[PDB]
């Protein structure tokens, strides 16, 4: 009676239990109550269009074949009782590769109350698809979804609901946010009905709204482009005669523009359209190429081969370009930074 | 699936009244229970929520202190208490059951409270 | 909290034509909006749940239509027993309701 | 049928949870190892790869039988039914047996109870590399294995006279290193769970400096020779000599970055760091000599033609002999 | 009513020989099958594979799973499949595939009251595709997926698509980062392998590569660096260092772009269409550099003869390249 | 003999054992003591924000059902009896991948005691996540943790404690990271509260400081070098335009090149680092060096006195900037 | 119906069957005939010295205990009966990591013949290691081997043999190789003698010939064209100093770049390959081409030495190309 009291109870519940059958098969849906405690929103891979999430996926349903009367109201059992009873086969619709953690013992728990209410919490690391639209890259915001539902049981057999209020059913941990470049604004849940070839299922949708931070692309791509187009714009301030001094201002700036375009394109998946960074790079490339062809136009108009401390003179094209180029680039910068920063 | 309550009550202002909501055909502890207030010729407003399995209750931010909700599984009846009753507190009080997709499927017959 | 604006307030038709009742919210309450009717001296009865999911015992004329914020109940070919006070309420958070719409002849 | 009832008589009351003679004497284990290959010594991760035929022999009095056949050549199925030692490699980062097409184990039971059990393994063991003299570095990569649960008073490991035999001497994936010698020691270490008998195999390897001479050392010398070429150009050609300065500086910075990519994540100066640092200072002494020559503007240009090659010819003839012997 | 169900499941799975197919001695079993494509993942060409996930469902007509009790479908759990006959359908061009086990193993089985089973998985396959890179990047691939029994021949099994053309769905709501799928086809076969005749169903996908990534990363940098080399003609002849630095740095980066193109490309032996176009403008810079060597040898009608020849040559080269592809 | 007195005793211990029930299930919580012997800390990867740790994870509790009297020795059974005994459900919360080594068998150990104490050891290689504040990189000071916690047992079922206090965790004095260095390690015993109850938690946490010499050599020294090389153009006269302009261009482009090259070894972090601030300051210095010659060529040839003031200006202010940077961040 | 007969015959075979013993244990050794249907010789990685190979590995042997006389067909059972029958311990010696596919069901095939001939056949992907003596790179010719032997049984207990002499290996002809062009495959039987006994080994060798094309477009033609680009420096007039010295130093720096940016397509091999001999044979020409201008600038025998260099260098480079290409191309 010291230990066999609970043993006899656990033998009484598991006797006559067909684990292949859902509770209330030909009588009622098996109401399943679900909530997610997100411990750590992991890193988001832009290249693979996927994100990683670490959860404490909780489920709760009502099996009346597990009722008991005894000295303890709630039986907290280990993982071995979970394999010997019915469990819902919930799978993630947009999941790519999710690993249930087994160190040191399968991260599961099972709590059976005396009225038949169960609670089956699993710890999962889910890699899910996040379809991205990188048209306003990098000043873009995504809504990464997480769709889960039953695989074998239709709408008439198993339905899903949130065990708390839907605003407070997906809880994100405070210190746990492994996001590097994005920023988690907030969660958003949804419950719909999907229709497939095998039948009609119940799907639960959770959207995570992410906003990309701008500091890395400003400090790595935008500001080097601004500095090199400023560097190509000081070409007009030198002497008209110094052709070998001013040809490197064309050549090296064009080479840095091309390799900056390559380095900026090599940090994002190979999409078929052009981002806002591509438009900024193209306009800056047009400016540095315009500087080079203006110098070529000056060199065509440059007579003689000496310098006056003698009528080589400063070019009027040069004098107009010194005012025309940085003002036009500032106008483009104002238009570009006012168009995309308020969307 | 049948919800029953008390009758109509009239009290002086500043008094206290306890009203009840009993149920049949189901156990209360599986689902939530909702209390709402229906003012005459007006809209509906939600008073509070009670979870009978956990004993967890919470209320509208306009209705703390003067409205508390208690549950009793053994009598199969959910209780609501009103304190510091005012002249504007006259309404009809409905008792609601949480149902499918949070819809308030079954509603009580309503108890009309009045002042004098 | 979450406010539920119900429009229009009071308008009356004849018998046998379509009508639409609009419901709006301050933030996202997506497919968690319940519609009820209020006969005089009667308890409220659930018409549709979710966004567009017909309850048992509800005729085919009542049809909802849902979105993130905007919701619409459509009653096509109304009758003389369909007059009530129609209430729109959300349940994405702690629940709220609207003012109610009146149907007369 | 006769062999079947002999094998059935062995597993009648046999308890695989208990080592043989649990309360009588230590279970003496004779160990042997045949090395197929030593894999590529990963310098960056401080680790190496081996592929062995780990052999264990011990005694079990419960497996004593009497038959017409002497040995019982069996398969990997009866491996999981008898007592097996729990030997693990103490400096292994990640090891795995081979399972295609069958678990690569065997089991032979002699008449006296002598059990031989070998298995083919691949161990990505950890070798501690101190790169204070890279690339002229000699290393002693270890391989330590012991029991995990049984202390020195329960099982005792022992070499079986023979030792690590390397195979046909040509089946190595060692690219740079050459197998110099193999050493075998036994040891007793004390941990928190008791004292265990640890058997260590030391492999001695020496790095050949071919790739670091072709890729790094020869261009680093020849760019310095190219910098020495810049003195013969007359001083009136200012952009000619400034280009010879700046391009040498940029390519030496690029080679210093590439070589630092080829260092195995060190935190201290190495010999290759001093090789690149001497040439680093050499290619800037010439450029600041040209800078002060242009500030003065021909005698110091002729003076600089004899300083740098003599300094380099004393420097390498000191340094290579000092740091190869 | 619960005991009515469990007396049926414990009767169907009692006396059922899992090792024997339906009608092993009689006529061959026909396995109808549908595919619901969920999401075509990345199409890598350095490894020559496309990653595909799908809802692979099968449907045969087993006879021992017949009951006259429950009038419903009896949709059971995923743990029943293990205790029932399953066809050995594999993927020929598979490299590494797996079926998800989160949270429970993703399987579904419905034992319809006459004999019908509707077994279905959720498989993610990394299928190898025969890619033809003669016209890269303006090319067009036909990637195939081939399914087949592994042990059962045409005398024992036959595969058919369940719905005629309506057995493969979900291809319209698909995502591709680079390609654009335009066509798909069902076709049945009868392969002849050593063991004997096996039925093969081949599912083929047509992928058309988009140009817009390469049109601004490679093609416009290659075109605009040719115009960069064309500024060299407008420079005056007496400026010696001004024109060769504008000449040779346009071909060093063209060599750099040529080297920084094939590391994102596989280890291809032959010439792609991008490499024809890259080498087409690569000799044009040599024609500019030979023009500078010719005009420096003379010293000048050569200077403006090129501007009457070079815009004609490159534009005609651009016409015959883009129209051919 | 003494082989059926160790066989029948183990069979009596394993007869009627319920693995589904913890020891003292309907009563007081069971105490679990933990010792960790770190074998190595392999890769502190800043890109993947994690570190790989190999340890000898040992647990010790007391089960009264596993009590024997007749044999006077500490029983050490095979590693396969652990699937027939109760073990705690200890999980690391911040791990990403873990595996018990399985060569030649599964690296685990069950040792019983005559008083009922069970010692359960594991050789675990885990990759625990560790968020890093890279603002002061490469002079940073990271605090990586490893949170040991029970999963399905509330604090009235299992109590965790470090066995033998500060000597519970060993092997920290060794452990030589290629670029880091262990400064201090701490052991924290607390309780966390989730939505299903309160759970015990042990925390092993190291303070890693970064060795600075390698990052000084491979990053910092070329920056001052390119700054001095840009200052070299001040000594050249005004008329040699091509040489000074080419020198300024090569300095600013290779500063930009090494700036872009140093980013790809690091994640896409959205703030300026100390190394990025230093490279920005040197970039402004070598940019003003070229703009000085642009001003000289604009005043004289367009329309020495500017030049020798710039000879004074640029070494001095850079030394003032080098003093400010190396004293604020150290 | 046939169902009762086939379920009572396959249970007579598996009643009293001893899986731990090979067939005919007390007498002559069992002979195992094998065939390999190569599906796809995948990527031959040469920086890791291994070739990935997938195939249909079939084995065949006679077991006298599986004799039945009721069903005159090929009894093709499920693949889960293989865990209940005897399987030879056939393993690959040069394996690094191999796996059998388990999608959707484990890719195994069994067939019980009425005499007893089992036709156990797997679908295995092997990453077998290959011996590469790459000294004539890239114009080399490798011999990648595959050694297929038993583990637990000697020559006294098992005998491996090929089912058909040069009719066993099939599918090697049409194949997917990214670089190499396979020309020859050879099958050799052997008897290796280890310490534990003598084991039978079946050796399968493949001959791969590298394709020159990628290297002749990516390395050899850029090297020749940069030699010509450095040879443009001869036809410049001597007065242009910065022009000619930039024309020399950019060519030698890009030759150094090509020398460095080719070693990532090779291992860390210590000796010198043919491609490195050809690449160092072009570095010396650019270096002597620039030393020629060093001598010219020292002299200024100005135009005459330049004309002698112009008429001397192409004959020497043509002779170098003749003695290089004839020595390796056969
Ligand atoms: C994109 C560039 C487009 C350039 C289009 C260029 C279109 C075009 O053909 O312009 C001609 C002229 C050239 O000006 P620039 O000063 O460069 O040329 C001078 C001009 O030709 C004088 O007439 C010459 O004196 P002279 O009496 O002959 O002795 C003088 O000779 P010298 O003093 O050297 O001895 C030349 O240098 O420019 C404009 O009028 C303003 C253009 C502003 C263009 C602003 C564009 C933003
Ligand atoms: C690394 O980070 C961890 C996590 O913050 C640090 O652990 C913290 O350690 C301090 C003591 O060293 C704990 O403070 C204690 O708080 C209790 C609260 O009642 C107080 O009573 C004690 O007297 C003590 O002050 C603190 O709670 C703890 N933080 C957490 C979250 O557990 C750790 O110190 C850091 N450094 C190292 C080297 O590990
Ligand atoms: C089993 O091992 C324990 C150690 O874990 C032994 O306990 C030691 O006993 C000696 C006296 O015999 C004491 O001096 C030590 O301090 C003890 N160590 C600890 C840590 O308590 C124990 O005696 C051994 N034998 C058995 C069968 O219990
Ligand atoms: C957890 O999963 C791993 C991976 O398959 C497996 O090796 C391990 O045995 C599992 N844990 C348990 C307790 O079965
Ligand atoms: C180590 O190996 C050598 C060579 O096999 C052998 O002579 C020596 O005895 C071994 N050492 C032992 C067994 O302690
Ligand atoms: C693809 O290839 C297969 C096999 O060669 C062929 O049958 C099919 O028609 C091709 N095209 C399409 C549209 O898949
Ligand atoms: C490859 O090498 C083995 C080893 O001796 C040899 O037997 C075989 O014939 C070789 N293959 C050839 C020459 O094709």
């Amino acid at each position: 009676d010291n230990t066999t009291v609970f043993t006899r109870i656990l033998d009484r519940l598991l006797d006559g239990y067909d684990n292949r059958l859902r509770p209330g098969l030909g009588e009622r849906v098996t109401e399943v109550k679900t909530d997610i405690f997100v411990t750590s929103f992991g890193p988001v891979s832009d290249h693979d269009m996927e994100y990683t999430i670490d959860v404490f996926f909780r489920q709760s349903w009502k099996d009346e074949r597990l009722k008991f009367k005894g000295p303890m109201t709630v039986l907290r059992l280990n993982n071995l009782m979970a394999s010997k009873i019915w469990t819902p086969d919930t799978f993630f619709h947009n999941g790519k590769k999710s690993v249930a953690h087994n160190m040191t013992m399968p991260n599961k728990l099972l709590r059976i109350t005396e009225d038949g209410t169960l609670l089956y919490t699993m710890r999962l690391t889910v890699r899910a698809e996040c379809p991205m639209h990188l048209e306003d890259f990098p000043m873009d915001a995504h809504a990464c979804p997480l769709k889960f539902g039953s695989y074998a049981y239709t709408r008439a057999e198993v339905v899903y609901e949130w065990t708390r209020e839907p605003a407070r059913s997906v809880v994100v941990a405070e210190d746990g946010s492994r996001l590097n470049q994005y920023d988690l604004l907030g969660q958003t849940v949804d419950s719909g009905i999907v229709q497939s070839s095998t039948g009609e299922y119940v799907v639960m949708t959770t959207h995570f709204h992410l906003k990309r931070k701008i500091g890395y692309f400003v400090i790595q791509t935008y500001l080097p482009c601004i500095m090199t187009v400023i560097l190509s714009q000081v070409s007009f301030w030198l002497n008209r005669e110094s052709v070998p001094a001013r040809t490197v201002f064309g050549v090296t700036t064009v080479l840095t523009m091309t390799t900056l375009s390559i380095s900026a394109r090599n940090s994002l998946p190979k999409v078929a359209y052009a981002t806002a960074m591509d438009w900024f790079i193209a306009v800056c490339y047009a400016f540095v190429f315009s500087a080079l062809i203006e110098f070529a136009t000056v060199n065509y108009f440059t007579k003689r081969g000496y310098a006056w401390d003698t009528f080589n003179s400063v070019s009027k094209i040069d004098r107009l370009s010194r005012i025309a180029f940085p003002l036009l680039f500032g106008i483009f910068n104002l238009v570009y930074w006012a168009t995309y920063l308020n969307r | 699936v049948q919800l029953q309550q008390s009758g109509a009550e009239l009290v002086k202002p500043g008094a206290s009244v306890k009203l009840s909501c009993t149920a049949s055909g189901f156990n209360i502890k599986d689902t939530y229970m909702y209390w709402v207030k229906q003012r005459p010729e007006q809209g509906l407003e939600w008073i509070g929520r009670i979870d009978p399995a956990n004993g967890d209750t919470k209320y509208d931010p306009k209705f703390q202190g003067k409205a508390t909700i208690t549950t009793d599984t053994f009598s199969n009846t959910a209780y609501l208490q009103l304190s510091s009753l005012t002249s504007e507190d006259t309404a009809v009080y409905y008792c609601a059951r949480k149902g499918l997709r949070w819809a308030m499927d079954y509603w009580g017959q309503g108890t009309s409270v009045t002042v004098s | 909290n979450i406010v539920m604006t119900q429009s229009p307030k009071s308008m009356s038709m004849s018998v046998g034509e379509r009508v639409t009742l609009s419901c709006k919210a301050s933030e996202y309450v997506g497919t968690y909006v319940s519609w009820y009717q209020q006969k005089p001296e009667q308890s409220p009865k659930l018409l549709i749940y979710g966004a567009s999911n017909r309850y048992t015992g509800v005729p085919d004329r009542f049809t909802g239509s849902g979105s993130a914020t905007d919701f619409t109940l459509t009653i096509g070919s109304v009758q003389a027993e369909d007059l009530a006070d129609y209430h729109c309420g959300q349940s994405y958070s702690y629940p709220t309701f609207g003012a109610g719409t009146k149907l007369e002849l | 049928g006769d062999v079947t009832v002999i094998l059935n008589n062995l597993l009648e009351g046999y308890d695989n949870k208990l080592r043989p003679d649990i309360g009588v004497k230590p279970t003496l284990i004779h160990t042997d190892m045949y090395v197929n290959s030593i894999g590529p010594v990963n310098a960056i991760n401080m680790e190496y790869t081996i592929d062995i035929f780990f052999a264990q022999t011990w005694y079990d009095r419960r497996l004593k039988f009497n038959s017409t056949i002497k040995v019982l050549r069996l398969n990997s199925n009866m491996v999981g039914k008898i007592w097996i030692p729990d030997t693990f490699f103490r400096n292994s980062k990640k090891a795995d047996a081979h399972w295609i097409t069958t678990p690569n184990r065997m089991l032979r039971i002699w008449n006296d109870g002598r059990v031989l059990y070998t298995l083919r393994l691949t161990i990505d063991a950890e070798c501690q590399l101190q790169l204070h003299n890279f690339p002229m570095d000699e290393h002693s990569c270890p391989l330590e294995f012991s029991s995990y649960g049984y202390p020195r008073e329960e099982i005792v490991y022992q070499w079986k006279r023979s030792s690590v035999e390397v195979g046909d001497t040509r089946s190595w994936r060692l690219y740079q290193f050459s197998f110099v010698g193999l050493r075998n020691t036994t040891e007793v270490v004390k941990t928190t769970s008791g004292d265990y008998v640890v058997m260590s195999v030391y492999f001695d390897l020496s790095r050949r400096m071919g790739y670091f001479t072709i890729q790094t050392y020869i261009p680093c010398t020849l760019i310095v020779v190219l910098s020495w070429v810049s003195f013969w150009i007359n001083k009136d050609a200012v952009p000619a000599r400034t280009s010879l300065g700046i391009t040498t500086v940029l390519t030496m910075t690029t080679l210093s970055t590439i070589a630092r990519k080829s260092l195995p994540k060190v935190s201290y100066v190495t010999a290759m760091d001093l090789f690149v640092s001497v040439c680093f200072i050499f290619v800037f002494s010439a450029l600041v000599e040209y800078g002060t020559l242009h500030y003065f503007v021909a005698k110091m240009d002729s003076y600089a033609r004899i300083f740098f090659p003599t300094a380099f010819c004393l420097f390498n003839l000191v340094y290579w002999v000092s740091y190869l012997y | 009513n619960m005991s009515y169900v469990k007396e049926t499941v414990d009767r169907l799975l009692k006396g059922y020989d899992i090792r024997l197919r339906p009608d092993f001695g009689g006529p061959p079993v026909d396995v109808g099958m549908r595919i619901d494509v969920a999401s075509i993942d990345m199409v890598s060409e350095v490894n020559m594979d496309y990653t595909l996930t799908m809802y692979f469902q099968q449907s045969w007509k087993d006879k021992r799973l017949s009951y006259s009790g429950i009038p419903l479908n009896l949709t059971l759990d995923n743990r029943v499949a293990d205790q029932l006959w399953v066809p050995d359908t594999y993927f020929l061009n598979d490299k590494k595939s797996f079926v998800h086990g989160v949270t429970v193993k993703n399987r579904m089985i419905r034992l319809h009251p006459d004999g019908t089973v509707l077994y279905g998985l959720r498989i993610t396959t990394t299928a190898a595709c025969m890619m033809d890179l003669r016209r890269y990047p303006l090319d067009e691939q036909n990637c195939t997926l081939e399914i087949e029994s592994y042990g059962y021949t045409t005398d024992d099994i036959e595969f058919y698509w369940n719905g005629g053309e309506g057995a493969v769905t979900g291809v319209n709501k698909i995502e591709l980062p680079q390609f654009s799928i335009v066509d798909y086809k069902m076709v049945s076969k009868k392969v002849e392998f050593t063991t004997g005749a096996y039925p093969r169903l081949s599912l083929s996908f047509r992928l058309k590569r988009n140009i817009g990534y390469f049109i601004l990363q490679t093609y416009m940098p290659s075109t605009l660096i040719t115009i960069l080399s064309w500024v060299s003609f407008w420079i005056n002849y007496d400026a010696s260092a001004a024109r060769v630095a504008l000449g040779i740095t346009t071909v060093l980066t063209m060599t750099t772009i040529s080297t920084h193109l094939r590391e994102t490309l596989p280890k291809i032996p032959y010439v792609k269409a991008i490499d024809i176009y890259l080498m087409g403008c690569f000799v044009f810079v040599f024609l500019a550099l030979l023009e500078y060597a010719f005009v420096n040898y003379i010293f000048n009608s050569i200077d403006k003869w090129s501007r009457m020849f070079f815009p004609i040559t490159f534009s005609l080269f651009n016409v015959v390249y883009w129209l051919y592809y």
